[PDB]
RNA sequence: AUGCCUGAAUAGGGUGAAGCCAGAGGAAACUCUGGUGGAGGCUCGCGAAUUUGGGUAUAGUAGCAAAUAUUCAAAUGAGAACUUUGAAGACUGAAGUGGGGAAAGGUUCCACGUCAACAGCAGUUGGACGUGGGUUAGUCGAUCCUAAGAGAUGGUUUCAAAGGCCUGAUUCAGGCCACCAUCGAAAGGGAAUCCGGUUAAGAUUCCGGAACCUGGAUAUGGAUUCUUCACGGUAACGUAACUGAAUGUGGAGACGUCGGCGCGAGCCCUGGGAGGAGUUAUCUUUUCUUCUUAACAGCUUAUCACCCCGGAAUUGGUUUAUCCGGAGAUGGGGUCUUAUGGCUGGAAGAGGCCAGCACCUUUGCUGGCUCCGGUGCGCUUGUGACGGCCCGUGAAAAUCCACAGGAAGGAAUAGUUUUCAUGCCAGGUCGUACUGUCUCCAAGGUGAACAGCCUCUAGUUGAUAGAAUCCGUAACUUCGG
RNA sequence: GAACGCGCGAUACUCUUUGAACGCACAUUGCGCCCCUUGGUAUUCCAGGGGGCAAGCGU
C-alpha cells in the first residue's frame, strides 16, 4: 500500500510517505 | 419507500449530491406544499443520495403520493 | 421525569395551555403492614418534563379526578 | 454469564473508552461506557483540595450558581483558609518592618 | 534584549550612511 | 481459577519471556569462564586513588 | 486452605476490638491496655 | 545501530530483603526464637539477545491439491452421497470452530430466477451468473486541539515596516500589548441519549416513550429591604439570587510503576416460594429453566481533610503494614467533597414465564405470576486512604471556571444586575450494509499440582466417493455477649 | 491531462469536480473572511441565491 490515488493523473502512484507521485510529479 | 410511506408517514425522494438538509426540507415544502417534520439523508453507493422526508402529522403522506 | 407532591401544582399544570392529556394509572400494591391497597399515579407533561403525583389515598384520589378540567383529556391506565 | 463488548468505534482498551456492565429492563447484560471522573480544585498555595466547592468537569462549572464554586471568605474558591491566614500575617508583619526600617533608616541619616 | 526592532532597515540604513 | 491477565501473558507473552530468560542464562554462563568483563566499581577499585597510583608509580 | 495473611489478619483485627471493647468498658485502663496492645 | 511522540502489555507459582512487634543472653554494641511485613541482577514453567499498534527522524498414466464421521426417513427436482426438514452419531468447549471492532477489501449483505463457464467428482448449492432491494445521527466517530516531527513566509523567528484593540463634547490625535502561517492522532485531549420494539437485508441513526448539551433573542415571578451592588456562623463554612474594565495570577484539562487493606457493581454459588419442562422397572421434597429494571431527575448518605474547646511521661493514640503529638496528641462538639450506596419518579403501561378462548382467512382477545433472602483467600471492573521503588515535581494545546484589582453604571407614571426560577427557537457536511496485522467480552463440574477430561449458552458436520492422600488414638480448636 | 456523469456537461450523443490551478488546507468533497440580495414570526436568529479574497531628527 506504498502507493495511492494520484489527483492529476488518475494513477496509483502516489506516494504517501513521500507525498509524490512517481508517474506525473504531482506537485 | 412505499411502506414507509403508507405507515411511517415518510416520503422517500432522490435528491442532489450537493444537497443538504435545509435545501431537501425547503424544497419539498415549496413543491409539494407540505410541512416537514425532520429529514433524514444517505449516500446510496450508486453515487446518489436519498432522503427520507417525514411530514407533520396535519398532513398525510399516502394523499401526497397520489396526488 | 419529576415527582411531585403538591395537588395544587398539578392542577396548575393540567390548566395551561398548551397540555395534550393527563394520564391516571392505577397499582394494586402492598403497605408495609401487608394490608393490599389501591395508588394512584396522576401523569401529565409541561414544557420538557413529565409531571407525576402519586397518592395513596382513594378518597384524596378521587376527589382529584373530579377537580380535573371538563376540557381535558384523560387516558385511565 | 452473557459477554458483552464495546458499543462505540475504539476496540482498544484506551482510558478513554470504560466499560460497566448493566443489567437493562429487558433482562440482558449490557455495556455502557462511562466518563472519567472529575478532580476537586485544588488550592493555589498549597495543593490541598479546597472545601466547600463542587466537583464537576470542566465545562460542567459554566451552568451551576458561583455559590457552589466559591467560599465567603477573601480568594475564596482560589486559595484556603490557613494559606489567606497566613498571607494576612506575613503582608502586616511585612508592613511593620518596613515602618521600623524606615525609623531606623532616618535616625541614622539625622546624625549629619 | 533584541531593541533594533525600534528602526526598521531603512531608516538605520539611512542613518548609517549620514555617519 | 486462572486470572484474566495471566491467561492473556500466557497466550501472548510467555514463550517469548522464556526464550529470552534462556538466552540471557547462557549467555551469563558462557561469560562466566571469561576473562575481561569487570563492573565499573570493580574497575575504579582495581584502578585505585591518585594517592594509590602514585605509590604504585613509587 | 485459609492463607497466613488473612488468618493473621482476622485474629490480630479481633484481638484489637475486645482491647478497645475492654478499655472504653474500664474493665483495663490506660496502661495496662498500652501494654496488652504491643503484646 | 541509535532514536523520538502517542496507546496496549509488563502476568502467574516458589523463596522470603530492609523496617516493625513481642520474647531469651550480655554492661553496651551486638547475637538468637516466633510473628509481621512484601523487596530484588532471586528462582521455576570488548562481544549474543532484549513484546507490540499507529506516527515520525538521524496416458485415461502420475495424481485428487490432505483440515477426523458419518447413518436413516421424507420433500424438491429430468436427474440427489453432496440441496432442504426431522431423527441418530460425532466435533469446537468462554485461552471457542462463539459474539464484535481498527486497517484492508468494495456489494462479497438480502430476495427471486439459472446451471453456459467457475467453486480440481457431482450439484437442484454458492462470496458464481442475471434482475432488483438495502446503509437514515445535535447526543457514536471524523470535523476541533496539540505531541515527536514536517513545512510556507523574511533555514523556522532570523538585523522583516509581519497586528489587533482602546480613549476622544470634532482634532485625526493619543495610548496598550508583545511574537509568528500551516500541517501532523477515526488508540492521545474532547459538550450532550437511554430503554423497549421493528426488517428478507437498517439501528445508541428508524418507530414509541423518556432526557440531555450548546448557542441566541426575549418575557414573567423573585431578589437587589429606604430609596442605590443581600445576609448568617467564634471558626471551618452555608445561601435561591446577591454588578465588576484594564491589568496580574490560580484550578481542572494534566500525566511513572508496583504491593497489601477497605468499599461498590456485574458474574459465580445458594435457601424459601410461585410457574413450565425431563426422568421415574426400583429409589430420588429429584434434574433443567423464568422470577429483569436503562440514560436522566429529586431527597438522603463519607473515609480523608479542616475548624472550635482543652493542654498531655505513670507517655498515650493507632494500622495487615510503625507512624503521629507543646509545630498541640488522647478526649468532646462541628464543617466539607458526593465518589458510592438507600428511597422515589422514569416504571410496569416495558420485557419475561404461564394458562384459556377464537379461525379452510393479519387469527388476536382475555386472565394470572413476575416476590423475599444469604454467602466470598472466588473471577471481571471501578474507587479510597496508605506504603515501596524509579525519576524532568513524570506530554502539549484546545476548552471551562475562579481569584486579586477597583474603571464604570444605577431612581420618582416601570432605577441598575438577572452565575435565582420558569418560558421560546434551532442544530449543517462526511462514515454507517457485509467480512475482518492489532484489539475487546469470557459459564460450570472434576481435577483436589498451572496442566489435562467432561459439559451449559452459541456455533459446526468442512475435506471427491464405493469396495477389498488413606484405617485406630488422644488433647485441642471459631465468633459475640 | 484526470475524475464523475448525460460527442457532450445538470441547457449534458451552456461548460459538474479538478488540473500551470488561484481564499486556506487536502489521502478530508474539511475550514474561513468580505459585499449584495431573498425567505421563514424577525433590528439581533437560521437558511437559500449571486459576486469576490493566490514612514524616516535622510537632505
Ligand atoms: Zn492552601
Amino acid at each position: 500500500k506504498s502507493h495511492t490515488l494520484c489527483n492529476r493523473c488518475g494513477r496509483r502512484s502516489f506516494h504517501v510517505q513521500k507525498k509524490t507521485c512517481s508517474s506525473c510529479g504531482y506537485p | 419507500a412505499m411502506k414507509k410511506v403508507e405507515d411511517g408517514n415518510i416520503l422517500v425522494f432522490q435528491v442532489s449530491m450537493k444537497a443538504n438538509k435545509y435545501q431537501i426540507k425547503k424544497a419539498v415544502k415549496e413543491l409539494y406544499e407540505v410541512d416537514v417534520l425532520k429529514v433524514n439523508t444517505l449516500v446510496r453507493p450508486n453515487g446518489t443520495k436519498k432522503a427520507y422526508v417525514r411530514l407533520t402529522a396535519d398532513y398525510d403522506a399516502l394523499d401526497i403520493a397520489n396526488r | 421525569a419529576r415527582e411531585i407532591t403538591d395537588i395544587k401544582q398539578f392542577l396548575e399544570l393540567t390548566r395551561r395551555a398548551d397540555v395534550k392529556t393527563a394520564t391516571v394509572k392505577i397499582n394494586k400494591k402492598l403497605n408495609k403492614a401487608g394490608k393490599p391497597f389501591r395508588q394512584t399515579k396522576f401523569k401529565v407533561r409541561g414544557s420538557s418534563s413529565l409531571y407525576t403525583l402519586v397518592i395513596n389515598d382513594a378518597g384524596k384520589a378521587k376527589k382529584l379526578i373530579q377537580s380535573l378540567p371538563p376540557t381535558l383529556k384523560v387516558n385511565r391506565l | 454469564a452473557q459477554r458483552v463488548t464495546f458499543r462505540r468505534r475504539n476496540p482498544y482498551n484506551t482510558r478513554s473508552n470504560k466499560i460497566k456492565v448493566v443489567k437493562t429492563p429487558g433482562g440482558i447484560l449490557r455495556a455502557q461506557h462511562v466518563k472519567k471522573l472529575a478532580t476537586r480544585p485544588k488550592c493555589g498555595d498549597c495543593g490541598s483540595a479546597l472545601q466547600g466547592i463542587s466537583t464537576l468537569r470542566p465545562r460542567q462549572y459554566a451552568t451551576v450558581s458561583k455559590t457552589h464554586k466559591t467560599v465567603s471568605r477573601a480568594y475564596g474558591g482560589s486559595r484556603c483558609a490557613n494559606c489567606v491566614k497566613e498571607r494576612i500575617i506575613r503582608a502586616f508583619l511585612i508592613e511593620e518592618q518596613k515602618i521600623v526600617k524606615k525609623v531606623v533608616k532616618e535616625q541614622t541619616e539625622a546624625a549629619k | 534584549l533584541s531593541r533594533y526592532v525600534k528602526w526598521p532597515e531603512y531608516v538605520r540604513v539611512q542613518r548609517q550612511k549620514k555617519i | 481459577k486462572v486470572s484474566k491477565s495471566t491467561k492473556k501473558f500466557q497466550s501472548k507473552h510467555l514463550k517469548h519471556t522464556l526464550d529470552q530468560r534462556r538466552k540471557e542464562k547462557i549467555q551469563k554462563k558462557r561469560i562466566q569462564g571469561r576473562r575481561g568483563n569487570k563492573t565499573d566499581q570493580e574497575k575504579a577499585d582495581a584502578a585505585g586513588t591518585r594517592e594509590q597510583q602514585q605509590l604504585k608509580k613509587s | 486452605r485459609l492463607p497466613s495473611q488473612v488468618v493473621w489478619i482476622r485474629r490480630l483485627r479481633v484481638l484489637r476490638r475486645l482491647l478497645a471493647k475492654y478499655r472504653d468498658a474500664g474493665k483495663i485502663d490506660k496502661h495496662l491496655y498500652h501494654v496488652l496492645y504491643k503484646e
